[PDB]
C-alpha cells in the first residue's frame, strides 16, 4: 500500500477463506482522521534506593 | 410443453475441487440450452454438457468444474435454462452461511 | 481379450432450497465416480444402515493411457427424512474393497 495512499483514510479489510466459516469476516483497519500532533515528553525515573538494599 | 424442473446440487457440508450438475428432467421438447454463471458475469470456460438420454420425456445434465475456496465465500452460480424461449433462473448459496 | 486404481466417490446433496414440487417435497441424491479402472462397482444405497431397495434408477456407465470411466445415479429421497438427520452411505464396491462416504446436513 502507497503511503499517500494510507493518509488519505481509506476502508482496508482483509478478507478469509476458510472452510470452517461460511462466511468471510472484515476487519475495518482504518486511520481515524482530525486527530492534533502533540509533541511527547520523555521522562526518566530512576530506581528507588528501597530496592537496592536487597541486592 | 412443459416447464423443465431446474435443480442445482450442492456440495456436502463436510467437505467433498467439486462439481455442479443442474438436472433439467420432466422437459419437452428435446432441444434445450443449458449455460452456468458466475456472481452475475457470463463463465467463457470450465464446463462441459453431457448428451441427452431417455428416461415421452428426456433428461439433460451439466457439469460445472469449481473449487472449494470460489464456493465457501458467497458466490450465485445460476443454471440458466432457455426453454422455448422462456429464460429459468436458479439462485443458490451456501446452506450453513 | 494393466491400469488399476481406485475410485472416489463423490456424493451430492440437495440445497436448502433445493425442494419442490407438492408436499411432502421430494430431492435426489447422486452419487459418481471417475478416474477409475476396471468398473466392478454395484451401486448401492444404504440410509442409516438400512439397504434401499426401490426409488433408485442405475444408469448405464458411460465412457468419459488408462481408460476411465464414469458412473451416474439417482435415488429419490423426502424430505421428513432429511429433516431428521439422517446419514446416507454410497456403498461402492471395486474389486471387493468397500468405499464409504458419510454425508449429512449438520453444519
Amino acid at each position: 500500500i502507497c503511503e499517500d495512499d494510507w493518509n488519505s483514510g481509506e476502508r482496508f479489510t482483509c478478507t478469509v477463506t476458510h472452510t470452517d466459516l461460511p462466511s468471510p469476516l472484515k476487519q475495518t483497519i482504518s486511520r481515524p482522521k482530525g486527530v492534533a500532533l502533540h509533541r511527547p515528553d520523555v521522562y526518566l525515573l530512576p530506581p528507588a534506593r528501597e530496592q537496592l538494599n536487597l541486592r | 410443453e412443459m416447464n423443465p424442473n431446474v435443480n442445482v446440487f450442492v456440495p456436502p457440508r463436510d467437505g467433498f475441487k467439486s462439481k455442479l450438475i443442474c438436472e433439467a428432467t420432466n422437459f419437452t421438447p428435446k432441444p434445450i440450452t443449458v449455460s452456468w454463471l458466475k456472481d452475475g458475469k457470463l463463465v467463457e470456460s470450465g464446463f462441459t454438457t453431457d448428451p441427452v438420454t431417455i428416461e415421452q420425456t428426456y433428461k439433460v445434465i451439466s457439469t460445472l468444474t469449481i473449487s472449494e475456496i470460489d464456493w465457501l465465500n458467497l458466490n450465485v452460480y445460476t443454471c440458466r435454462v432457455d426453454h422455448r424461449g422462456l429464460t429459468f433462473l436458479k439462485n443458490v448459496s451456501s446452506t450453513c452461511a
